[PDB]
RNA sequence: CUCCGGGGAGGCGGCAAAUAUCCUUUGAUCCGGAGAUGUCUGAAUGGGGGAACCCACCUACUUUAAGGUAGGUAUUGCAACAUGAAUACAUAGUGUUGCAAGGCGAACGAGGGGAAGUGAAACAUCUCAGUACCCUUAGGAAAAGAAAUCAAUUGAGAUUCCCUCAGUAGCGGCGAGCGAACGGGGAUCAGCCCAUUAAGUUAUGUGUGUUUUAGUGGAACGCUCUGGGAAGUGCGAACGUAGAGGGUGAUAUUCCCGUACACGAAAGGGCACACAUAAUGAUGACGAGUAGGGCGAGGCACGUGAAACCUUGUCUGAAUAUGGGGGGACCAUCCUCCAAGGCUAAAUACUCCUGACUGACCGAUAGUGAACCAGUACCGUGAGGGAAAGGCGAAAAGAACCCCU
RNA sequence: GAACCCACUGUCGUUGAAAAGCCAGGGGAUGACUUGUGGAUAGGGGUGAAAGGCUAAUCAAGCCUGGUGAUAGCUGGUUCU
RNA sequence: UGAGAAGCAUGCUGGAGGUAUCAGAAGUGCGAAUGCUGACGUGAGUAACGACAAAACGGGUGAAAAACCCGUUCGCCGAAAGACCAAGGGUUCCAGUCCAACGUUAAUCGGGGCUGGGUGAGUCGACCCCUAAGGCGAGGCCGAAAGGCGUAGUCGAUGGGA
């Protein structure tokens, strides 16, 4: 399903609101996509399904820290 | 085979005109047997408990009747019969 | 306040009130007393066993509360209590406290 | 004339049978409702 | 009869079980043929078998 | 079926009589506690399958014939061990052992989605309503909880529930409608910690207390009349820490079962307290992709409104105690608190169940659909729908025998 | 032109023998044929050599259970002196 | 007896409950709603008794015979109105016994009631080995959840195998 591995983001529900104030159900979806990251400590590429905010967090903290954190939550990377 | 099953296989004789004629003329004994008894089981049981020689065993199953006794409907159990042919002159 | 199979009782209620006899059986809350409360059964003949029928007289049970044990010394109705004499429980007459006489 | 009910035991069991009901969650809910109502017979 | 069975050992109990089962078969056959007037012996044997099995599992 | 305890004259369950065999004072039936056995289907788990069936494999013992007995053989997750590619180290993958989970079931809890009929005397904003329904998942309760909270004499002091404030202040095609807070009075009261780690909670073992699962004793009425039958009439007695109730041939404190009261446990279970040993609390050490901001939505009584505050799908993005949040646009001054880490009982919600007690609740077209062999008969492919039907007599004493047929 | 598959005309039947038939005639009958068994497509959906036809004797939106005791400025009824 | 809703007394039936006065509470009063449930009328002893292939007589049993049994005649079908298999049904099969209800009439008869019998396989069929359409599906891909699809496999005859 559409879940970001780094942040846990998922689609949420909301409304389309028209000019006459008609309200209809809608969904907001994350900016999800697949990306390969080079893990040097393991000499391999890891493929993650994540968002652009996930990429920003990886840029901030390093891929090793993020991968260790995700493993600590029971994610089989 | 164990003696427990050996003593449990055979239930009793059959008393009817057909059974009597078969016993009188053909050297055939008709038994009521356990519903799950096999032909080999019946052969071994008869041979052990009567000291005769069995040529062959024929088995048939008759489904129980459903009758309205009083105000309630009841059903009888299925009965398996065994035709046991003895060798030459026995029993 | 038990009534047992061999006691001597006197009827205190019903059409047999005032008569006495030996109890023949106690079952549930009903008691049969020999010679008392007789009914006439019109027995049909039995085809299988022969034994042609007829009008027979037999005892019918009364309610257990309709009889009382008879005190042999006083010839009066009485109630029953229990006393632990020695180590055994024993029935006694409430009027005089004597042990119930085995018949 | 040909009427609507044309019996067939195999089709009856494969469509409405115990294992067919057990195969889906809606069928298991059907069995739960019939058990709660106390039906003497659960399935065909 | 329970005490009498109880003093016996395992081997004697296992033998008595076979004798009682054979006797049960004989009694059933006699009742089926109709040459058995007294009928309580089938119940006695049926209870004796159960008592023997109970004592066997108790001792083992 | 076995053992232990209770009980003491009968019993072999009911419709459902009757008969035969019988059992039992050498202790039966029956009652309570603890064990033994416990076929097949069903999460069903050795494979399969149209539920109650079909077909198997491995190991050990046993038989002599085409078998028997005992055990093992599902999947997934975790851990240990062994093995092991592309590819050199490795990794993926594979196997064995051990541990755990799955399913069912009332209501209450928490979370993920979420209508329309209707009202507005039409209808789209709005209402109905976060209701009905679907989905996931706990516990005996759950959730919340120890201020980056309110207040506005500079005061209060965690959370939850009830009464009031008040149909007030406000929101609203300013329509129909929706509808607070502050303060006050009550219920219950409790705080403790972030790496040598707290309160608390859960298991196990021992001790004490209490309760529960059979049971025992248990007072005292006669005569007379009516009557098929007395408990009713008339007369006179007795008990009462017992005049609750039920039965007995009509209406009984004293006929029976009981009731007040006084005793009672081989053995097992529940709860409370204390101690002892584990674990857990506890991968967490003062909180950065965080607070705040632009765009789009949601929640707040509050529908974009002068709209503060909370949540975030998207794009961004600090200061870090000489610092930061709030006080309903916003600024200054004052007051107040310390977010981006946690645990925590009670007052609160409910009834598939167990025991006792109660009703100006019904009495067979009523009361459950069902007082009775009812979720049955019957109807439908199926989901599903769904009845009718109580009363001889105190006691069967349920009509021997004769007559017509 | 028989079996088989259809259904053009007429009488009868219409509380029927039958909730669509009988009888006398009629069309196709080696093909775009008829038929058994077992499967697939599910409700604003399916399927349709197309009639809004068919989807269990029900179809301009199947059936069942829930919202639900929908709403009805309409019709009926509303019990002794 | 009273102005009324109603009250009072008593004969018969019935066989165990009823209840003044004054207060108190309501499932408190029925002719209608094409109202609901049960019972019973009118039509009326009226229509009808289900293919127009068709019956007649002698004897038997029996309470009773147009319908049952035996016999002698007559007639109808004969590409089905005969003989089988699958599906479906489930004891309807056979014998004895009974006639209330069921049978569109009666019934001694019956697919009706009651009691007892009856289905015998190495070669027939199923089971079994094999696969089609299609179903399920270890891992896997996808999806708010439920779930959708699908690989290796595993089922599935209407077909192949003594
Ligand atoms: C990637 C991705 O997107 N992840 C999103 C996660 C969504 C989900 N919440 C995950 C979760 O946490 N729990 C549920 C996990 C299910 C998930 N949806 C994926 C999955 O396994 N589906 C299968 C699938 O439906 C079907 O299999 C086939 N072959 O069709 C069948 C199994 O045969 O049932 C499900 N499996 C089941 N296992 C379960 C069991 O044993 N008991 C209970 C019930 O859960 C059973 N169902
Ligand atoms: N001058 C003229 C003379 C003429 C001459 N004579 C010739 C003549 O012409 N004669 C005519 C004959 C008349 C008639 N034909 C005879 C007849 O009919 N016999 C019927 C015989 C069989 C009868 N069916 C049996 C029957 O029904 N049992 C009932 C039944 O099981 C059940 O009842 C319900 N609810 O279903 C039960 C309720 O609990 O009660 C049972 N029974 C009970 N009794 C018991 C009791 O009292 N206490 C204890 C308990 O045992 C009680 N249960």
């Amino acid at each position: 399903s559409k879940v970001c591995q780094v942040t846990g983001k998922r689609p949420v529900v909301g409304n389309n609101v028209s000019h006459a104030n008609n309200k209809t159900k809608r969904r907001f979806e994350p900016n999800l996509h697949h990306h390969r990251f080079w893990l040097e400590s393991e000499k391999r590429f890891v493929r993650l399904r994540l968002t652009t905010k996930g990429m920003r967090i990886i840029d901030k903290l390093g891929i090793e820290k993020v991968v260790a954190d995700l493993r600590a939550q029971g994610q089989k990377i | 085979m164990n003696n427990e099953r050996i003593y449990q296989v055979l239930k009793g004789p059959v008393f009817s005109e057909k059974a009597q004629v078969l016993g009188d003329t053909a050297g055939v004994q008709v038994f009521k047997v356990d519903i799950n008894a096999t032909k080999l089981e019946i052969k071994k049981a008869v041979e052990k408990l009567f000291g005769v020689e069995v040529v062959k065993v024929n088995t048939t199953i008759t489904k129980g009747k459903t009758k309205r006794f009083g105000r309630t409907l009841g059903r009888r159990s299925d009965v398996k019969k065994a035709y046991v042919t003895l060798k030459a002159g026995q029993d | 306040a038990k009534i047992k199979k061999g006691d001597q009782v006197i009827v205190i209620a019903g059409k047999e009130k005032g008569k006495q006899g030996t109890v023949l059986s106690v079952s549930e809350d009903r008691v049969k007393v020999e010679g008392l409360n007789l009914v006439k059964k019109h027995q049909k003949p039995n085809r299988v066993t022969g034994a042609e029928g007829g009008i027979v007289t037999q005892e019918a049970s009364l309610h257990i509360s309709n009889v009382a044990i008879l005190n042999a010394t006083t010839q009066k109705a009485d109630r029953v209590g229990y006393q632990v004499i020695d180590g055994v429980k024993t029935r006694v007459y409430k009027s005089t406290g004597e042990s119930v006489a085995v018949a | 004339m040909k009427r609507t009910f044309q019996p067939s035991e195999l089709k009856r069991k494969r469509v409405h049978g115990f294992r067919a009901r057990m195969a889906t969650k809606a069928g298991r809910q059907v069995l739960a409702r019939r058990r709660a109502k106390g039906r003497h017979s659960l399935t065909v | 009869k329970t005490k009498d069975l109880r003093e016996k050992s395992v081997e004697e109990l296992k033998a008595l079980l076979d004798e009682q089962q054979l006797n049960q078969f004989r009694l059933r056959m006699a009742k089926a043929t109709g040459q058995l007037g007294k009928s309580h012996e089938v119940q006695v044997a049926r209870k004796t078998i159960a008592r023997i099995k109970t004592l066997l599992t108790e001792k083992q």
